[PDB]
RNA sequence: UGACGGAGCCAGCGAGUCUAACCUUGGCCGAGAGGUCUUGGUAAUCUUGUGAAACUCCGUCGUGCUGGGGAUAGAGCAUUGUAAUUAUUGCUCUUCAACGAGGAAUUCCUAGUAAGCGCAAGUCAUCAGCUUGCGUUGAUUACGUCCCUGCCCUUUGUACACAC
RNA sequence: UUAAUUGCGAUAACGAACGAGACCUUAACCUACUAAAUAGUGGUGCUAGCAUUUGCUGGUUAUCCACUUCUUAGAGGGACUA
């Protein structure tokens, strides 16, 4: 590596991360293997991103979503409850944010950490409906991977949204606390609550 | 229920009987920030934040990555 | 004598064949000049409402004006202020000449 | 937490009366050459990898 | 005479033209320089064409890009497709095909907007309701 | 990077204009708690006194509140431009005043006591406790009597 | 006859209406015979 | 190689600035200090109550620099905001008039900027020199 | 994912005076609305780069029917007009209530879409919380079904035919 | 099979028509043509500064020169599911 000097002199931090392999600012996106051998060909890896804000036409077909990267699914899954949609710019500081506090404690890279929280929270079985009539009944199956990273995310989402919610604490952390608790496993937390709630709920009408 | 509230009581003016134990309690913490101040050590965020930069004048903590409303912080290892 | 010739019509098959006919025009001799600008096209916008009473849906219809307006400059002694005032105008042309 | 392997193969058709469950053919990968019928939510396709809880059921259609 | 080319770029409502000449290899937007243009996240976004083969392309020439209308992230948007399309448009005219053909591959495999432009616009709004696809309460008994 | 001790002159109760003041929170905003002064005031007369504006109410000594209140009473002479008080041009006397805490409900009872003798449109629905600056309640305001 | 105005008394061009006035635009009529007029306002129709 | 504000960060420029004239120059007194909205669309003055002028100062020299020919009546839209007018939705409101006017004058004498003919003011010699040499002092402070 | 105040502060559609008085630039005065003297335009040229807002950066605040909210009223400052009182409308100060995520039921929606936000125009001498067009930021969830609410074709039944 | 009596095919039917389709506009691309101080771009002149050491930021219609890529539609090409 020799630092390239031009007629406007840049930081010396990005020619170091743009020498070798494209990254983020200090985190890398190796050593992010998935555990879960059910959850591969779904989530997008060894493609790195700078920043989680991008334009693709992942809307227009039916599977151009699975190329789509983890880090701004929660980004885009944090694109609701009102007055909270637009300014993705926002939408992209708190998940900086978010993995710049997952790096201090638990130093392993945060991306893998939700990675393997995304594996852990994920429901596997849910119940469905059946007329049946006058009477409504639910029968449990199983659940297509696809499905169940795309429910995961949310619940994390939505389980941080009300614990940040009328509360001193914001939610630049409570995404971080809630990730780590899911990810280890806790049973405290509203991702693995409702995760189980599910399970015995399918469990009950298997 | 919805019952009274516990009025939490963050510092907003510090003072020697509670300012000396920052010093003494906040260490062997692997993870600090601004809101982990506020909500452990019952101060305020704008307490905390300069409260900490006075604590990382000492030579014991460093900013590190900091920005609006938010801070990330290490004690000495 | 700086003539400036400008044409307004709407029809925008109709001014272009004036605009090229002119441009021939002035083609002849020398008479050194400028080619035909492009301005914007001037749509205006007129909103009114189908049903006259206020009974039926909210249907609402958009008349439009296009309104093509395109001029030429030359430049050239007293000749061309009588070789060039020959109309070639035709109905929903206007023209309009101003010197100098 | 007992689970299973699954593998996918080939997709008979959208069921329910809702029509948000998939009919889906779906093989094992331990013990392989062995056909069970199951069902599944989220949108499915040929060589696609899943998890099921229990492997002894068969349900033929859901309303 | 001097060894100049010029691209320009699109976005939503965003136009940026982009003058790539050789020189002391100078980078400025409005008269400020890269690592300025206020997008404060999308610094890294960017930085991404000039980044992903390192600074060695950019050794003695100076691209300057002119940024007019759209939004804070539509104005971000356009300086990376000017002046990756006036990195183009330099290997294009200056230098040989060995390092061109590699230059756009790496462009090409990792992200589309480098040099495809959006043709993603906006529809038109309809009667009968606030948004184009979207319909007023209905409200009956 | 200011530290300040707070010895026992704080207290948590606070009493001025014979009205009740909340302390343990920012001064310039523990007077607009008194009623009839609003937020703008309340930094037009916390400047003016040449106090400091992070201090708490309770940390607060008895100069500096008789430094701050007794601009009320007579703000006019304390090169004010005099737009902000609440009681400007008035019928009875014509000159800028700034009724106090407790001549703020005694100014409009005497207000509507004259609205009331006079019987003008915006008097009598007053004293019926109706609209009288032209509001529609055909529909709206019915929870309310 | 004593009389005032001044303030906004422009009937219709063509039927002398005091009802909705589109105006501004040079034709000051009514919006029923600016629709059974055609060819002449608006008549491309394009859109 | 020649420092302009173009070259340096908007935010940390217009703060050394005003730190050059808290120090060093008088700008003006406005005389209405600490007591206006400095807009219509406000209601609670700069919490910076002892400032909020010459760091004014350096903003509006900044871009009446930035800027070729504008007035004090292009201020006002310049630094309006919505406002919050009740019930209804917020509206843009222009700035104060006066606020922008009295700057403005008080900088005349100081010569960062001259009358320009044809609407607005064009910068002069003597007050871009000093304008952009603080550039070429600002980005060296860091170390 | 907030309120407030200071910095960065980026768009598009359209409109605009002749025998009349429209859009208004610049200078000056005033906290503000607003007032005076001129300048440019019958219009891509001048209003207008409509420098708009939502937006991000610096600070204060603190979980408190409180700095959220301005319904409710009082007084004062101006504009429109022959006249404005049941405040036309704008501006300034003060009073600071209900409302703390709304129960049956119901409305719109498959991408720049919904939603958040603003701009131009229609009503206008003045007055947008409406509508018509435009622009900024811009999600998750479907790629299926007729189960409810409806539609089309074929078969069957009808004591209907102004027709369930 | 298609959004479509939209097509194949069958067939006491053949020949047909209207609607849909077809057609038009708008939003999309054109560094391919005419191009354009009522839109600009670069340079040559005058002038201002920063380090002066090579550059950068600007302003200027009678200071001109070259061009239409960015701004404007004219004739046009361009995806028909290849």
């Amino acid at each position: 590596f020799t630092p390239v000097v031009l007629a406007t002199p840049i930081p010396e931090e990005v020619q170091q991360a743009q020498t070798e392999i494209k990254l983020f600012n200090k985190w890398s996106f190796e050593e992010v293997e998935v555990k879960d051998a059910s959850l591969v060909d779904y989530v997008q890896v060894r493609q790195p991103i700078f920043v989680a804000h991008t334009a693709g036409r992942y809307a227009n077909k039916r599977f151009r979503k699975a190329q789509c990267p983890i880090i701004e699914r929660l980004t885009n899954s944090l694109m609701m409850n009102g007055r909270n949609n637009g300014k993705k710019l926002k939408a992209v500081r708190i998940i900086k944010h978010t993995l710049d506090i997952i790096n201090v404690l638990t130093d392993q890279n945060p991306i893998q950490v939700v990675v393997d929280a995304i594996t852990n929270t994920g429901p596997r079985e849910d119940t469905t409906r059946v007329g049946g009539g006058g009477a409504a009944r639910r029968q449990a199956v199983d659940v297509s991977p696809l499905r169940r990273v795309n429910q995961a995310i949310a619940l994390l989402t939505i389980g941080a949204r009300e614990a940040a919610f009328r509360n001193i604490k914001t939610i630049a952390e409570t995404l971080a606390e809630e990730l780590i608790n899911a990810a280890k496993g806790s049973s405290t937390s509203y991702a693995i609550k409702k995760k189980d709630e599910l399970e015995r709920v399918a469990k009950s009408n298997r | 229920k919805k019952s009274m509230k516990d009025r939490a009581q963050h510092a907003v003016i510090l003072d020697q009987e509670k300012y000396d134990r920052i010093l003494k309690e906040v260490p062997t913490y692997r993870y600090v920030s601004v809101s982990v101040l506020v909500d452990r050590l019952k101060i305020g965020g704008s307490l905390a934040r300069i409260a900490l930069r006075h604590l990382e004048k000492e030579g014991i903590i460093k900013p590190i990555s900091k920005h609006s409303k938010q801070a990330i912080y290490t004690r000495a290892t | 004598i700086k003539i400036r010739i400008t044409l307004t019509s709407t029809k925008v098959k109709q001014l272009e064949n004036v605009s090229s006919n002119i441009v021939k025009n002035a083609e002849q001799h020398n008479l050194v000049k400028k080619g035909p600008v492009r301005l914007p096209t001037k749509v205006l916008k007129i909103s009114t409402r189908k049903t006259p009473n206020g009974e039926g849906s909210k249907t609402w219809e958009t008349y439009e004006m296009r309104i093509h307006k395109r001029y030429i400059d030359l430049e050239a002694p007293v000749q061309i202020v009588k070789r060039i005032t020959q109309i070639t105008i035709e109905p929903g042309v206007d023209v309009e000449v101003v010197v100098a | 937490t007992p689970v299973t392997l699954a593998k996918v193969i080939k997709v008979l058709g959208r069921t329910g009366s809702r029509g948000g469950v998939t009919q889906v053919r779906v093989e094992f990968l331990e013990d392989t050459s062995r056909t069970i019928v199951r069902n599944v939510k989220g949108p499915v396709r040929e060589n696609d990898i899943l998890v099921l809880m229990e492997s002894e059921r068969e349900a033929r259609r859901l309303r | 005479a001097v060894p100049s080319v010029q691209t320009f770029g699109k976005k939503k409502s965003a136009t940026a033209v982009a003058h790539v000449k050789a020189g002391k290899g100078l980078i400025k937007v409005n008269g400020s320089p890269i690592t300025l243009v206020e997008p404060e996240i999308l610094r890294f976004k960017v930085y991404e064409p000039l980044l992903l083969v390192g600074l060695d392309k950019f050794s003695n020439i100076d691209i300057r890009v002119r940024v007019t209308g759209g939004g804070h992230v539509s104005q971000v948007y356009a300086i990376r497709q000017a002046i990756a399309k006036g990195l183009v448009a330099y290997h294009q005219k200056y230098v040989d095909e060995q390092s061109k053909n590699e230059l756009k591959k790496a462009f090409t495999s990792y992200d589309r907007t480098l040099l495809i432009a959006d043709s993603r616009r906006p529809e038109p709004k309809k009667f009968g309701g606030k948004g184009a696809r979207s319909r007023f309460q209905k409200s009956y008994r | 990077s200011l530290v300040v001790q707070e010895q026992g002159s704080f207290q948590h109760i606070l009493r001025l204009l014979n009205t009740n003041v909340d302390g343990n929170i920012k001064i310039v905003y523990a007077l607009t708690t008194i009623k009839g002064v609003g937020r703008r005031y309340s930094n037009l007369v916390c400047k003016k006194a040449d106090v400091d504006l992070h201090k708490r109410a309770g940390e607060l000594t008895q100069e500096e509140l008789e430094r701050i209140v007794q601009i009320m009473q007579n703000p006019t002479h304390y090169k004010i431009p005099a737009w902000f008080l609440n009681r400007q041009n008035d019928i009875t006397d014509g000159k800028d005043y700034h009724t106090l805490a407790n001549n703020v409900e005694s100014k409009l009872r005497d207000d509507l006591e004259r609205l009331k003798k006079i019987r003008a449109h915006r008097g009598i629905r007053h004293f019926w406790g109706l609209r009288v600056r032209g509001q529609h309640t055909k529909t709206t305001g019915r929870r309310r009597a | 006859h004593p009389r005032r105005y001044g303030k906004g008394s422009r009937q219709c061009r063509v039927c002398s209406s005091h009802t909705g006035l589109i105006r501004k635009y040079g034709l000051n009529i009514c919006r029923q015979c600016f629709r059974e007029k055609a060819n002449d306002i608006g008549f491309n129709k394009f859109r | 190689p020649g420092v302009s504000v173009r070259d340096v960060a908007a935010q940390d420029f217009i703060n050394a600035y005003a730190s050059f004239l808290q120090r060093q120059g008088k700008l003006e007194v406005p005389g209405y200090v600490d007591i206006v909205k400095t807009s219509s669309g406000n209601e609670m003055p700069p919490q910076d109550a002892e400032g909020w002028f010459y760091k004014r100062a350096a903003s509006v020299a900044r871009h009446i620099y930035m800027r070729k020919q504008v007035g004090v009546g292009k201020l006002n839209k310049l630094y309006g905001g919505a406002k919050s007018r009740g019930v209804r939705p917020y509206k843009h409101i222009d700035a104060s008039g006066s606020i922008n006017r009295k700057v403005l004058q008080a900088l005349e004498k100081i010569g960062i900027v001259e009358i320009s003919p044809k609407g607005g003011r064009r910068i002069s010699e003597n007050g871009q020199r000093d304008l952009d040499r603080i550039a070429a002092q600002t980005l060296e402070e860091d170390e």
